[PDB]
């Protein structure tokens, strides 16, 4: 089971604060050490601190202008980084990650992806992509949804619950007058559609929204 | 601080090839470096440890070596799978530091790209939006052009792109380009066409649909 | 062994206590190499019967309080044990 | 005797931008290093000391770090009043020795 | 209170020596150090030596050529440096610094500027700068004091007896015929003066004098 | 203790008058890294105990006078608490 969950999203303005959790599960032990790391958008991996809930005592990185307080919950087994007075250069992925005292990062958390804005939290609108009726479908066939309008980032795309892996491409997202768009591709045999159901579910944490869409052959 | 060096920063690689990852300590730090794999939007994975340590679940593949200030990650016979950056980490001394990554690439066959136009959703539609959404999918080198045509006259007004990084699962990439126009823009205009143009060919992949 | 065993059951706590308190101390002093339980405990080993190499040793000032209570807990320990395990 | 090498000699920064100053030992020092500001026409004042120690009166503003040949002063949101000289000293070794300074220039 | 007082100048000819004092309070530990830094213009610190009141010992920089001799009295708690033989490459600032035995310059004093010249002393003459009468007055008025013909450096120059500090610009000397030159600036209100006194202090350490100047509007 | 605590005090004394003599006796000779109180004390600590991790020590003739009485001092101090401390 997931040894370490973390929130997907956390939206922030400039200047606020925010509080991030990490719950942990699985074997514990008096000497486990909780690290959290930073990563910005197409960049390397930051140490930001550590914590041992056995005892309540943190460490933080020398090195960078400190915004974190590091503190832990043992009754709850949750370990919280807040973060405060954030700017931009904040935004990035925070992870959690377990280590047993004995120097390597064990396990690692999903990450929660904090976006310092002053925009306001939009749901996406997610739009069917078929074929059109002209053409001409091969032993395979392209299917895919449209994600847009959404923000923060980010949002995370699976095709009919998870069970359909192979043959799934997702776009980056591209950010245009402060609200981000994608869309997401399917490749399955041309003769198992429509006959075998095809659905998108996109899943949208900053909003606590998820939500499915068929994909059906055009009218 | 120990500052941990990996050049290159990407590295390339044919399928099958052996391929190794290099770190550098600023000063000896004995064995204790760890090696992290971060697939594209995924979370750091544990591949090896003190150097040269096996993790259980990791592929016999990979294996590490060195000692001191010099450290290697070595995968043997490289696949789609293993694309991704690769961090070394030490904990020799406080604070644990991170190396700055390596990419892994793989310079596998040319192929053209699987071209697929599809035409706005009737639910977007009804909402006075309307995107053209064009698929360029698996295609290698990653070098490709797209280009707009409504009726006949290339366009470039309401065009934006996206560009996935190399794909684990076969070494290609793929694209996508989506025409956004208002709902009544959309209901004066005929065919809506995309062109694809990639080094497989001398001439364009085309795909068009009619709004009638 | 009301002397010997005795002795035994103290020090290897203060071992222990000491890996312990001694991760504990040390971390968060950059440069410190006394920052993880398993070595941790072999630099306890050390000190506690003197040998002391030095590939390893404490450089904060709880981290060298620690060190003097398994110094003192252990050239001790093995004090007693010694009257015993040659009596 | 211990080299401190501080450059650059001089650092140009914004308004409340952060700025960092750099100083080397030509040997390992452990942490053995601490900083001076001095300004036009005054003596100089202490601002960090062991590479990271904060002391009472200096604005939080100060902070340092590093260890072993390598060390950084960091000033976050640099204003007119951090205009001065700045100096790394070392004590891990005798004789006690300067680095060549820094100046701060906005 | 001032932990290490340090005379303000000392003129020296050539070939001379001087003994330079640093008398210390606050408090007093038998493992203080006290160490002697000097600094020529426009140049770093160079570190002198050091000695322990408690034993007297004094250790000296190997690198240079010993120019010190270092003492102390500890009824008196001052500590002292003999300087001999002194050349214009002797000419500097010389701080003195307390240590508590742990590594760091906690304190230093205001420090002695020691010229080496052959030159005599000369107290400076202090000239007012006020606006002509046909000068068109802003929000702010500014005003200044001459400061020239004095032998050695320093002179310390304040406003109204040190109140006034912003607003004020006191700039470097400028060395011609054997005698130094300079003016201070000082910007108020400009409704505030005359109403409102405004007067320069020059203290000049090496003549052991101090002349005051009210800044009054032209006749 | 009158023999017990009767070393301890003798102890602590020697502890105290060595990293002073030490820091006194060090400084001044180029590269001795012996020269400030504070660690001065935390050498003692090792030597006494005869631990000696290399971390610090000696380099000058007087230094190494010092340093010899502190470890006969102490290596005596920690025998006549052991034959107590166990006993």
């Amino acid at each position: 089971q997931v040894q370490l969950q973390q929130p997907g999203a956390e939206l922030v303005k400039p200047g606020a604060s925010v509080k991030l959790s990490c719950k942990a599960s699985g074997y514990t032990f008096t000497s486990d050490w909780i690290h959290w790391v930073k990563q910005r958008p197409g960049h390397g991996l930051e140490w930001i601190g550590e914590i041992i809930p056995s005892y309540g005592r943190a460490n933080y990185n020398e090195k960078i202008q400190k915004k974190a307080t590091l503190t832990a919950d043992k009754s709850s087994s949750t370990a919280f980084m807040q973060l405060s007075s954030l700017t931009s250069e904040d935004s990035a992925v925070y992870y959690c990650a377990r280590e047993r005292g004995d120097g390597y990062f064990a396990v690692w958390g999903a990450g929660t992806t904090v976006t310092v804005s002053s925009a306001k939290t939009t749901p996406p609108s997610v739009y069917p992509l078929a074929p059109g009726s002209a053409a001409q479908t091969n032993s395979m066939v392209t299917l895919g949804c449209l994600v847009k309008g959404y923000f923060p980032e980010p949002v995370t795309v699976t095709w009919n619950s998870g069970s359909l892996s192979s043959g799934v491409h997702t776009f980056p997202a591209v950010l245009q007058s402060d609200l981000y768009t994608l869309s997401s591709s399917v490749t399955v045999p041309s003769s198992s559609w429509p006959s075998e159901t095809v659905t998108c579910n996109v899943a949208h944490p900053a909003s606590s929204t998820k939500v499915d869409k068929k994909i059906v052959p055009r009218d | 601080d120990i500052l941990l060096t990996q050049s290159p920063a990407i590295l390339s690689v044919s399928p099958g090839e052996r391929v190794s990852f290099s770190c550098r300590a600023s000063q000896s730090i004995g064995t204790d470096i760890h090696w992290y794999q971060q697939r594209t939007n995924g979370s750091p994975r544990l591949l090896i440890k003190y150097a040269s340590e096996s993790i259980s679940g990791i592929p016999s593949r990979f294996s590490g070596s060195g000692s001191g200030t010099d450290f290697t990650l070595s995968i043997n016979s490289v696949e789609s799978e293993d694309i991704a950056n690769y961090y070394c980490q030490q904990s020799n001394r406080w604070p644990f530091t991170f190396g700055s990554g390596t990419k892994l690439e793989i310079k596998r066959a040319d192929a053209a790209p699987t071209v697929s136009i599809f035409p706005p959703s009737s639910e977007q539609l009804t909402s006075g939006g309307a995107s053209v959404v064009c698929f360029l999918n698996n295609f290698y080198p990653k070098d490709i052009n797209v280009k707009w045509k409504i009726d006949g006259s290339e366009r470039q007004n309401g065009v934006l792109n996206s560009w996935t990084d190399q794909d684990s699962k076969d070494s290609t990439y793929s694209m996508s380009s989506t025409l956004t126009l208002t709902k009544d823009e959309y209901e004066r205009h005929n065919s809506y066409t995309c062109e694809a143009t990639h080094k497989t060919s001398t001439s364009p992949i085309v795909k068009s649909f009619n709004r009638n | 062994w009301r002397a010997a065993g005795a002795a035994t059951v103290l020090l290897v706590i203060v071992l222990l206590a000491g890996s312990y308190l001694a991760v504990l101390a040390e971390r968060g002093a950059p440069g410190a190499q006394l920052i993880t339980y398993p070595r941790a405990l072999w630099w306890s080993v050390e000190t506690a019967t003197t040998v002391g190499y030095g590939d390893l040793y404490p450089v904060t000032l709880w981290g060298r309080c620690v060190a003097v209570v398994v110094m003192v807990a252990g050239i001790t320990s093995f004090g007693l044990v010694t009257a015993a395990l040659a009596t």
